[PDB]
């Protein structure tokens, strides 16, 4: 029944001041503590910052002292969380989430759960970046049919794309045997890479054609890449 | 200082008297500097009135709650605003420093109360006791 | 300053549940002069059989009073986690001139539980918690009550078998159904029939401990503890403000049966006291441990002309309010509690 | 402060198996220890917090135990949807400061299989772009470390190449590993032959597969 939106998240400058949201939707944020954790890629989530339901006192992590500034509003539903000079190493996924004290009192063997960590925050990711530059899609052709021998794989490499959301396909979808998608990689450079790849049949090579499809969502460009 | 600070109760008998410590006695700590409160005030919702506040008999000033225990200045200014509940407004409160002088000199208040018909603050030391069958007898509440 | 004790091991505060509706009752509790429930007894004076008239702070006659009590946190029937009190941190009372309470007169008679009406329980006397501040003001939460510079808070201790006295600067703390932390409803105190008022055992420091988890205690001027009688029998407790000190009186230190007021303690406090809160205190219990609680009337002290009479063992048993009645006005006329048929004008 | 290290990092766990991840507790001051279930591309779900609860929709066989210094996890028929990475991070009262968690994710016990390399040729629009990126694919090998040298005209090549491991299928769970390379037009030309040189525990023998420019 608790919905917990955030919105604000978006790519930023280094250095320049962002601003994120959370929203409660049949909520009680006025009487519920928030508590703020940050996923970074191939890292567990961290707690970064703690927003009182009183709001009197707010405490952030020893990493970040004054950059991050969190502010609870009751009548608005809304906690605001402020960020500034950010770095591509703070570039990360920030979820608000409610968590409940758990306290026992023993009178006589007794134990209460006292919990209420549900409808975790879903979180928004951030990325800390500029110069963004356009995507280019590059269809992968193998050198000769007998390099292949016994298994075939039609694959496109997407290099040089600074948006996050792209989405990749074969054959329009059509091709879903044996699909392996990589997860974006971030060079010297910071440009994301990404590679899709589909098994197909190595006796239907040359005389069956594999055309890729490619579409980015800021774009809303669907390239075929055909061989 | 009196009307601001401390007021002796003119019902009960009182003595008041100024006394200096003995430079040799030890036991007495030297207070930063002598502090009074110059004036206290309430300044009202509107804030165009302000209004006077006198200490009661042996009562603490609301304004002596914010000054802190020795003043900082002379014509200090404390501004405390009330809560709603206490109907808001301002509180003005102006302390004034007297340098230490190089003997403490304390003011010593005295209070006797015979309000209480049982009670036995004695002086020192049969005469004293039952055997009188006679006449007076100096009791607490009366001789 | 005086040292307060161990500090709260629990940075989050236990959680409080509000039901004033429940807490809410309907009875009679008439102050009568005749009776003399609730008239103070003067320590300055001493009399003999003959009646007179004397001047006193007294409650009017007829007045009702504030009903508080207290009731059992909502609790599982294998473990008792939630604090139940009424909205009385938020109900803020002025100490124009202190106040009389009565204690133990539901007590001895069988009465509904406060927390559930079906369930039934013989009522168990309880002894009020006062706290007094010259100023209160709301928390950051925005639950009336946290003074913060209130200077004057007594509670039970043991389960009220002894009383503790002690004037300290609040400290708002940051944690769970804290004033100032997360999630904060209202400030509480838990006693446990079970373990702290288990016959043999009682623990002053569990009720300190839930206090210090909502405020910490720091400047403490003195530290106060009277031991008194605990009994299943009506009792008045009188507190009032005079120049020369704070003073607290109590009818069980000297005639429980009486009812007469008799100074017990002398608090060494001169600042002037505008607010007072009344039945903060919570049970902590298992369903069955529940029982029906007496509960605190507060009466307030005004100055009054009374007609007192004195019986031969010298305690008052009858007084007469010259302020309420045109016929009791005739009565203090003449010092007489019976005055002759007449046609007599009044104001 | 508080520091926390998990002793098996990976846990190689078959169907039905019963395994016990082990975690360090800095301090034996603060008794909350809690556990955290979290599946990737997903908010983290609660298994325990003062360690005497079990969460709702959490089966008995998952169970935490804490002895001296070191809590463990114990599960029991485990399935592939119960493996997922696990976080767990002491709770302080008097440390406003959440531990972080390392994360243990369990891979699947399964029988090994040989690795199957396949080689892309750089894109025509690549090279016309600037930059030359030959793509090698190593597909179906069961063993989740594998080791690729990339070598251009028999020299070692370090930097350039960056291996990239897909996502494990739910039910296939197969592995592919993607190996991207950045080079500039002049150094296409100046590197005749590229070659994928192989090395994995389920080989016996490491493999290269090699060519040069221009096939088609």
């Amino acid at each position: 029944e608790v919905q917990l939106v955030e919105s604000g998240g978006g790519v930023v400058q280094p250095g320049r001041s962002l601003r994120l949201s959370c929203a409660a939707s049949a909520f009680t944020f006025s009487n519920y503590g928030m508590h703020w954790v940050r996923q970074a890629p191939g890292k567990g989530l961290e707690w970064v910052a703690v927003i009182w339901s009183a709001g009197s006192l707010k405490y952030y992590a020893d990493s970040v002292k004054g950059r991050f500034i969190i502010s609870r509003d009751n009548s608005k539903n809304t906690l605001y969380l402020q960020m500034d000079s950010l770095r591509p190493e703070d570039t990360a996924v920030y979820y608000c989430a409610r968590e409940n004290t758990t306290y026992y009192y023993e009178t006589s063997g007794s134990w209460g759960a006292s919990y209420y960590f549900d409808f975790w925050g879903q979180g928004t990711l951030v990325t800390v970046s500029s110069s963004t530059k356009g995507p280019s899609v590059f269809p992968l052709a193998p050198s000769s049919k007998s390099t292949s021998g016994g298994t075939a794989a039609l694959g496109c490499l997407v290099k040089d794309y600074f948006p996050e959301p792209v989405t990749v396909s074969w054959n329009s979808g059509a091709l879903t045997s044996g699909v392996h998608t990589f997860p974006a990689v971030l060079q010297s450079s910071g440009l994301y890479s990404l590679s899709s790849v589909v098994t197909v049949p190595s006796s239907s090579l040359g005389t069956q054609t594999y055309i890729c499809n490619v579409n980015h969502k800021p774009s809303n460009t669907k390239v075929d890449k055909r061989v | 200082i009196s009307q601001f600070n401390y007021k002796q109760s003119f019902s009960n008998p009182t003595c008041l008297i100024l006394a200096t410590v003995p430079h040799n006695l030890t036991t007495i700590t030297k207070p930063l500097k002598y502090s009074y409160i110059n004036k206290c005030s309430r300044l009202l919702s509107d804030d165009r009135t302000e209004v006077p506040q006198l200490v009661n008999a042996n009562q603490y000033s609301p304004c002596v709650s914010i000054v802190p225990s020795t003043v900082w200045e002379d014509g200090d200014y404390y501004r405390k605003q009330l809560s709603p509940l206490e109907g808001g407004g301002w509180l003005v409160a102006s302390g004034s420093t007297v340098a230490m002088t190089e003997q403490l000199q304390m003011g010593f208040g005295i209070t006797v109360q015979y309000g209480t018909d049982t009670n036995s603050v004695c002086p020192k030391l049969k005469i004293a006791s039952q055997l009188g069958n006679c006449v007076e007898y100096s009791l607490y509440g009366v001789s | 300053y005086v040292d307060v004790g161990p500090d709260s091991v629990k940075s989050a505060c236990i959680e409080v549940d509000i039901q004033q509706t429940f807490f809410d009752k309907t009875w009679p509790r008439p102050i009568d002069v005749s009776k003399a429930d609730g008239i103070i007894y003067p320590q300055g004076r001493t009399y003999s059989n003959i009646t007179i008239t004397y001047q006193g702070l007294f409650p009017y006659q007829g007045d009702h009073g504030d009903m508080y009590v207290y009731s059992a946190g909502h609790a599982t029937g294998t473990t008792p986690q939630k604090l139940f009190v009424a909205n009385y941190s938020q109900d803020v009372k002025q100490f124009a001139n202190g106040f009389v309470v009565r204690i133990g007169a539901a007590a001895n008679s069988t009465g509904t539980v406060i927390i559930s009406p079906s369930t039934s329980a013989t009522i168990r006397k309880i002894y009020p918690a006062f706290m007094l501040g010259s100023s209160v003001g709301n928390f950051s939460d925005g639950k009336m009550g946290r003074f913060f510079n209130h200077t004057l808070v007594l509670l039970p201790d043991g389960c009220g078998t002894l009383l503790r006295a002690f004037y300290c600067i609040l400290e708002p703390r940051s944690g769970n159904h804290c004033p100032a932390g997360n999630s904060y409803t209202s400030f509480a105190t838990y006693h446990t029939p079970a373990t702290d008022c288990s016959d043999g055992n009682y623990n002053r420091n569990a009720s300190l401990n839930s206090f210090k988890e909502y405020f910490n205690l720091r400047n403490c001027t003195f530290m106060y503890t009277y031991n008194i009688t605990e009994d299943e029998i009506l009792e008045w407790f009188g507190i009032t403000q005079t120049a020369q000190g704070v003073h607290l009186f109590s009818s069980r230190y000297v005639d429980l049966y009486g009812g007469n007021m008799f100074q017990f303690a002398t608090l060494p406090v001169y600042d002037t006291i505008k607010y007072y809160s009344i039945i903060p205190h919570s049970i902590r219990s298992i369903q069955s441990d529940r029982k029906a609680w007496a509960a605190f009337y507060v009466y307030k002290l005004q100055p009054l002309t009374f007609l007192l009479d004195f019986s031969v063992d010298g305690y008052i048993r009858r007084a007469i309010d010259c302020g309420f009645n045109d016929l009791s006005q005739l009565h203090c006329s003449y010092e007489s509690f019976d005055v002759e048929s007449g046609v007599y004008s009044v104001s | 402060d508080i520091q926390m290290t998990q002793t098996p990092a990976s846990l190689s766990a078959s169907v039905g198996d019963r395994v016990t991840i082990t975690c360090r507790a800095s301090q034996n001051i603060s008794s909350y220890l809690n556990w955290y279930q979290q599946k990737p591309g997903k908010a983290p779900k609660v298994l325990i917090y003062d360690t005497s609860r079990l969460q709702s929709g959490v089966p008995s066989r998952f169970s935490g135990s804490a002895s001296g210094t070191d809590f463990t996890l114990t599960i029991s028929s485990l399935q592939p949807e119960d493996f997922a990475t696990y976080y767990c991070q002491q709770s302080c009262t008097t440390l406003r400061c959440w531990t972080f968690g390392q994360g243990t994710k369990l891979e699947i016990k399964r029988t090994v299989a040989a690795p199957s390399v396949f080689i892309f040729p750089p894109s025509d629009e690549q090279l016309k772009s600037g930059t030359a990126s030959v793509v090698c694919l190593l597909n179906n090998f069961y063993p989740r470390e594998a080791k690729v040298q990339w070598k251009v005209d028999n020299a070692l090549q370090s930097g350039n190449s960056q291996e990239s491991v897909t996502e494990q299928d739910s039910k296939d769970s197969t592995y592919s590993l993607s190996s991207t390379l950045t080079l500039s037009k002049a150094d296409y030309e100046k590197h005749k032959v590229y070659a994928c040189e192989v090395t994995h525990q389920g080989l016996s023998s490491p493999v290269t597969k090699s060519f040069n420019r221009g096939e088609c």
